[PDB]
């Protein structure tokens, strides 16, 4: 028998995981505090990493990569990407992005330097601005750095993708999420399911305020949009729909055309950071879940633009995801007594 | 160094004689007090408990108690009768009539000056000594009250020394006369205040383990005694045996009682043995010397939870067997340990087995299960002193009922105490 | 990656490698506390034998 | 020549202590009776292994130490083992009873009756001494000797040496190796007191020492001869510089100018490689790439934690054997592409390197075998509080109960201490944190 414990409630996948880990009649939870586990799903903030591994008797997994938080927080990812030679700034699939911090290092004065060249060109120059609720869509700087500042919190902007591929019958703008598990072993696992979290309204070039046709947030388009629901249940249409509508209305399919970029993004992101984050030779083990958040343009490109490092799934999938953890990150590691998965390795 | 024995009443010395000739048959010392063995290692530790007497003789040190003569002249009689020292035996004539009255405030309180004397003089000749033992039922009323008496004014001489107990309590179905609840009661009361440690050895728990598993029809008090001394020897010989634990009385006390009145110890003895062959593996000690069945404290150990755990291996097996089963029952029992008190289960061996068999274990719990004996006496207590029934007895020698009011208010005391670190 | 005080000896050799530049109570205030703790000790023993003579 | 003086207190400073001067009469080619016939200045020298030994006139060399026990049974195999005439009895001193695995036991009831008997011994030892530059102090956290008769000890020199360095080598509690509950509210105490008179600690987890001793030597149950052995490879490693001709820490005072920039924070991070089993019939041996890369695998340090997740502030290389500086600097180099290797803004990205051309010394029957280079680094990163969070975290469960407090208010420790003990490890906690995220 195997014993793991529960430090946060509020995340809907390993809730279902503890559920199916019980159901097995081999794992039993024991309460939040005892020490005397094999498995924790740990906390979200100040997970103790360094109290694992020191349990004689015990071989420890946690669900979390100490230092995946690096990935998963926007600052974090754009410092990243610029920095890493792995990634590079000339990296061809994450959106132009620099790191300002309130007026209360930074990039600003590296951002005017190539905002105006864009300006001068004749370009297009709408930005976006966040932080890891308040964005900013604007044409000229002293919007965005002005609204940041307004803020107390250190922001990246972002060059706004103008031209998105428009689902139809809509005009409508969409993200994709991917869910990877990345085992003890670092294999890492696309799960074959992902999902297109829509718009409902037409995406509308002009006025970059009307924050419903800009902005695929699940829970922004049903509240304040016009017709959540009105294509697809819970402006979530699934793969086997988007690879039909990729066949007919532009003869291609999902793999070819957005699949095969998005398997190279992952297996370069977690690639460069595997050493960093790796419990290979650890005295406890880790084990993740990260969702990705990817932006498909007019020419088939495939964008990055986050990583979540606690994702929640997609109610339809809830069960099939929650079982393949189970089988591949945790039974792995704790044997009990035609995979949904597709290992990126090259 | 020295520890000094003693040994009072009718239960207190039968126990305290099988104790003494469990452990010399173990050192290799003989009903005369020489020396026999063939190791080394059976001396080194030796005067632990016997004094050194001229011609390389070895003299238990331990004083012989009683308010009357018959026990002490069956023991002058006994096996290894003459092993102990003549002037150690410290006797009345009267008797205590199983009165804790008697014990504690008339007769007992006349005897007690010269037993403190014989003391005195073994202490004295102690380079250094760390404390003292009592083997006593507390049913009676020499054990009881007169042995309650002495471990105050032991402790008042000597009050930086340890103060052990091995208490035999009383059970009904294994039982002398209906004031057994009554004595029991005020000598806990004195117990939980001046030892540092009471090993609560429940003569229905001994009675049950000779019935249902050693398949003795009708048990005798011989019978019960055997387990108490195969016990008391396995709780004391990594004091008495070198090995890679210098053990001592003291470091044990303070590693096994978090709290100063909590100190009442559930022990136990694996594989229980009877007066059969099939050798045990390492796990199979280690799951019968956690077995409720094999404790000698008629308490469910999971009703409540271990504060402390001291585990004693005897014999030669494979350390790190020890240590993978140990883990095991830890990990796998998560729940029944207090998880305020990290790492509370602790392992020690001794490379010597005791007779008859190649590996023991002996179990040494500090659980807030050991609150249901304390319940069970009170009960007991309760029904007769509701009506004041037998007090005469008591008040005869000058008691008075406020004291029993009281006596029976500080055990249920101890009893909330448990049941405060159970829920914790 | 500049090699800096490079010493040599017959035992050995030390250096230094930069791969990148920078981006107490008094004895009397001792024996007080020791003597202090002494007192608590003698004050509790104290109470311990007050009690035994109750 | 500056001499320095060796202090070994309770069971595990004592059994270590002798582990250690095993390993340095090996190294200098010293018996067990003291003679030393490389030395041919007889009844005196200014040599560098003088910093350790004095001479007498009949030529015996003799530590520079003194054992301390509250008890006599560790101690008295000194007195009667393989190296007792290398002592002097006066180095030698034991009381009656020890401090029970209690802190205040040792600090205060048992410890105050014996403090000046061996601050006496002490000063006989320091009057010996034409430039005493300081102590290197071996003790436990978790025994009761090792824990408060330690801290009074340090206290003490502070006053009677105040201008001296001071080295603390540490054994932290595993509960492995453990016969004791309450070694969590030892160590707290004794590294609360001892924090402002200590200028540098080496602290060992049994718990690594004990895993070392099991992968990498094979040893199913590791007793305390295995640790120790393996742990006296690892301080003769860090006191080389001291004891042999060299340009790399070679006083006490450059240990803490070159480990510790923060005072506080004073408690560097020991690697070594290779540990490789005597009994191991064919051993490919490992190059200075394969050890120096050996120095960032968390299983070889004395203390588990992960130094990807800290910052550094100092890191020191010290080879034995066949080692010279380009194949030092070359696997520096590889290693500082393929490792998370990040050091504080304010500190040189950098690397301090020791060579001594002499292979380690192993002890005839030990555990280890002969390598023909070994390294020790040692790092001062953050990470090595992660050690302090599981002992802190290990104190409060206990505390907040009050577990086992009154053993420690009955020796006339006050309850107040234990948590001002606590706000001072919580304040180096946050000390660590705030310097390394
Ligand atoms: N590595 C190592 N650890 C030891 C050794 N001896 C004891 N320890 C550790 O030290 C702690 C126990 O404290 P000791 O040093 O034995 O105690 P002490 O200083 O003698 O204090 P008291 O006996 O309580 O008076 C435990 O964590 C032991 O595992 C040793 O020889 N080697
Ligand atoms: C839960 O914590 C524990 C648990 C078990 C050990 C320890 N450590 C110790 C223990 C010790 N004496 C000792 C050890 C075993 C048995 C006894 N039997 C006796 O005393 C009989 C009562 C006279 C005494 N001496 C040094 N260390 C700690
Ligand atoms: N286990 C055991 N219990 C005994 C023995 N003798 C008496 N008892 C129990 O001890 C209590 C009687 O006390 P006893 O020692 O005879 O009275 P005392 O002589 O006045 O101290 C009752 O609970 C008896 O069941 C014995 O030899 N072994
Ligand atoms: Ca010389
Ligand atoms: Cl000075
Ligand atoms: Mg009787
Ligand atoms: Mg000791």
């Amino acid at each position: 028998m195997y014993t793991f414990v529960v430090r946060d409630e509020n995340s809907s996948v390993y809730a279902e995981v503890s559920r199916l880990l019980l159901a097995t009649g081999q794992w039993k939870r024991l309460r939040k505090d005892n020490p005397r586990f094999n498995l924790m799903l740990g906390e979200r903030n100040r997970l103790p990493f360094g109290r694992l591994g020191h349990e004689p008797g015990l071989v420890q997994l946690v669900n979390y990569y100490r230092g995946a938080d690096k990935l998963c927080r926007k600052a974090s990812l754009v410092k990243l990407i610029k920095t890493s030679p792995e990634l590079s700034e000339s990296c061809t699939w994450f959106p132009e992005s620099y790191v300002i911090y309130p007026t209360n290092t930074d990039e600003r004065e590296v951002f005017l330097a190539a905002y105006n060249r864009r300006r001068e060109g004749r370009e297009g120059n709408v930005w976006i601005a966040k932080s890891s609720e308040g964005i900013l869509i604007s044409s000229e700087a002293s919007e965005l750095l002005d609204f940041i500042d307004e803020q107390g919190q250190v922001h990246v902007i972002q060059k706004y993708l103008e031209k998105p591929l428009l689902l139809e019958p809509g005009h409508r703008k969409f993200d994709i999420r991917s869910w990877v598990l990345v085992d003890h072993l670092y294999n890492i696992y696309l799960y074959r399911e992902g999902v297109l979290r829509t718009s409902s309204e037409p995406y509308n070039s002009a006025n970059f305020q009307d924050k419903t046709c800009h902005l695929t947030n699940h829970c922004i388009q049903k509240e304040y949009s016009k017709n959540y629901g009105r294509y697809e249940e819970g402006n979530e249409m699934f793969f086997e729909e988007f690879n039909q509508y990729l066949m007919d209305a532009l003869n291609t399919t999902l793999e070819n055309s957005i699949l095969l970029q998005i398997k190279h993004i992952i297996r370069s992101c977690l690639m460069c950071i595997e050493p960093a984050i790796s419990t290979k030779h650890l005295h406890y083990q880790s084990f993740q879940l990260f969702g990705f958040d990817f932006m498909v343009d007019e020419e088939l490109k495939v964008w990055l633009i986050e990583v979540n490092g606690a994702p929640a799934c997609a109610q339809k999938l809830y069960a099939e995801l929650c079982q393949g953890i189970v089988d591949v990150a945790i039974s792995s590691v704790f044997p009990l007594a035609t995979s949904i998965f597709i290992k990126l390795h090259h | 160094r020295e520890i000094v024995h003693i040994q009072a009443g009718q239960c207190g010395n039968q126990i305290g004689a099988k104790f003494w000739e469990v452990i010399s048959d173990e050192h290799g010392i003989d009903p005369t007090g020489s020396y026999h063995g063939d190791s080394d290692l059976q001396l080194e530790r030796i005067n632990v408990y016997y004094n050194e007497a001229t011609g390389n003789k070895y003299v238990p040190r331990a004083i012989l108690v009683d308010l009357e003569p018959g026990t002490m002249d069956s023991v002058r009689s006994g096996p290894f009768g003459q092993i102990f020292r003549p002037d150690n035996f410290v006797f009345g004539q009267s008797g205590a009539g199983n009165n804790w009255a008697k014990g504690h405030y008339t007769e007992g309180a006349e005897l007690v000056d010269s037993v403190l004397d014989v003391v005195r003089k073994e202490s004295e000749s102690c380079d250094c000594l760390q404390g003292f033992q009592l083997t006593h039922s507390l049913g009676g009323g020499t054990g009881s009250g007169m042995g309650t008496l002495l471990i105050s004014k032991i402790r008042e001489e000597y009050p930086d020394r340890i103060m052990n107990t091995f208490s035999v309590m009383p059970s009904p179905k294994v039982s002398d006369t209906v004031v057994e609840p009554y004595n029991a009661t005020l000598s806990v009361h004195q117990l939980v205040e001046n030892t540092d440690e009471t090993y609560c050895i429940d003569n229905e728990a001994l009675y049950d383990i000779c019935f249902r598993t050693l398949k003795l029809t009708t048990p005798t008090y011989g019978d019960l005694n055997h387990l108490v001394s195969a016990t008391m020897s396995g709780v004391t010989t990594c004091l008495r045996f070198p090995g890679q634990l210098n053990a001592d009385l003291r470091k044990l006390a303070v590693n096994m009682v978090p709290f100063p009145r909590l100190h009442f110890f559930m022990p136990g003895f694996a594989p229980l043995t009877s007066r059969q062959y099939r050798a045990l593996t390492v796990p199979e000690l280690t799951q019968q010397m956690f077995d409720s069945k094999n404790m000698m404290a008629a308490c469910d150990p999971r009703h409540g939870r271990y504060l402390t755990v001291a585990a004693i291996f005897r014999g030669r097996m494979s350390m790190k067997e020890v240590d993978e089963q140990m883990l095991n029952v830890q990990n796998k029992n998560s729940s029944y340990f207090v998880e305020w008190i990290p790492n509370n289960v602790k392992t020690a061996v001794c490379d010597i087995p005791p007779r008859g068999l190649k590996m023991s274990a002996t179990f040494i719990g500090n659980s807030t299960a050991i609150q249901e004996l304390f319940k069970r006496i009170s009960e007991q207590f309760t029904a007769m002193f509701r009506r004041k029934a037998f007090l005469h007895w008591y008040t005869g020698e000058g008691m008075d009922e406020m004291e029993f009011t009281e006596a029976e208010s500080n055990m249920n005391d101890l009893v909330s105490e448990y049941q405060q670190y159970q829920d914790a | 990656m500049e090699v800096i005080e490079l010493n040599k000896c017959t035992s050995g050799q030390s250096f230094e490698v930069i791969l990148k530049p920078p981006s107490d109570p008094s004895l009397e205030e001792i024996q007080k506390k020791l003597e202090a703790a002494e007192e608590r000790r003698k004050y509790q023993e104290a109470e311990l034998l007050k009690h035994l003579a109750e | 020549m500056r001499e320095c003086i060796s202090i070994h207190v309770g069971q595990a400073g004592v059994q270590i202590g002798n582990a250690c001067w095993e390993l340095y009469c090996l190294e200098h080619g010293i018996q067990p009776d003291g003679q030393m016939p490389s030395d041919k200045t007889i009844g005196g020298g200014d040599d560098s292994f003088n910093t350790f030994f004095s001479e007498t006139g009949a030529g015996k060399h003799v530590p520079r130490a003194v054992f301390v026990d509250l008890e006599p049974t560790v101690i008295d195999e000194v007195r009667t083992g393989t190296y007792r005439q290398l002592f002097h009895p006066e180095q030698l001193i034991t009381g009656k009873e020890d401090a029970a695995n209690n802190y205040a036991r040792g600090h205060y009831t048992i410890g105050k009756e014996i403090i000046d008997l061996v601050l006496d011994r002490i000063r006989k030892l320091a009057d010996q001494c034409t430039g005493l530059q300081g102590f290197l102090v071996f003790h436990s956290f978790g025994g009761g000797t090792g824990s408060g008769f330690t801290s009074l000890l340090m206290e003490r020199l502070s006053v009677d040496y105040g201008k001296k360095s001071k080295l603390e080598f540490s054994i932290y509690p595993a509960p492995q190796v453990s016969t004791a509950v309450v070694e969590p509210y030892n160590s707290i105490l004794t590294t609360h007191t001892t924090l402002e008179h200590s200028d540098c600690a080496f602290m060992v987890d049994n718990e690594a020492i004990y895993d070392i001793c099991r992968r990498n030597l094979d040893i199913e149950r590791p007793t305390y001869t295995n640790l120790n052995r393996l742990i006296s490879q690892i301080v003769s490693s860090i006191t080389a510089s001291l004891r042999f001709d060299g340009a790399l820490n070679v006083d006490l005072t450059e240990f803490q100018t070159n480990l510790v920039p923060y005072p506080r924070i004073h408690f560097p991070l020991a690697t070594y490689a290779p540990v490789i089993s005597a009994e191991k019939a064919y051993h490919e041996q490992l190059s200075v790439a394969e050890i120096t890369n050996a120095c960032f695998e968390p299983a070889n340090q004395m203390v588990k934690c992960d130094p990807r997740h800290g910052k550094y502030m100092a890191c020191c290389l010290l080879y034995r054997g066949d080692v010279v500086p380009k194949d030092v600097n070359a696997a520096i180099a590889t290693i500082k592409t393929k490792r998370s290797i990040q050091f504080v803004d304010w500190c040189p990205t950098g690397f301090k390197v020791g060579i001594n051309y002499q292979p380690p010394t192993v002890v005839p029957g030990g555990d280890l075998a002969k390598v023909q280079r070994a390294v020790c680094m040692l790092s001062n990163t953050t990470a090595i509080a992660e050690a302090w969070a599981r002992l802190d975290h290990k104190f409060d469960l206990m505390y907040a109960k009050r577990a086992f407090v009154h053993w420690y208010v009955g020796e006339g420790m006050e309850e107040g201490e234990f948590s001002e003990a606590r706000e001072d490890m919580a304040a180096l906690e946050k000390d660590y944190e705030e310097v390394g995220v």
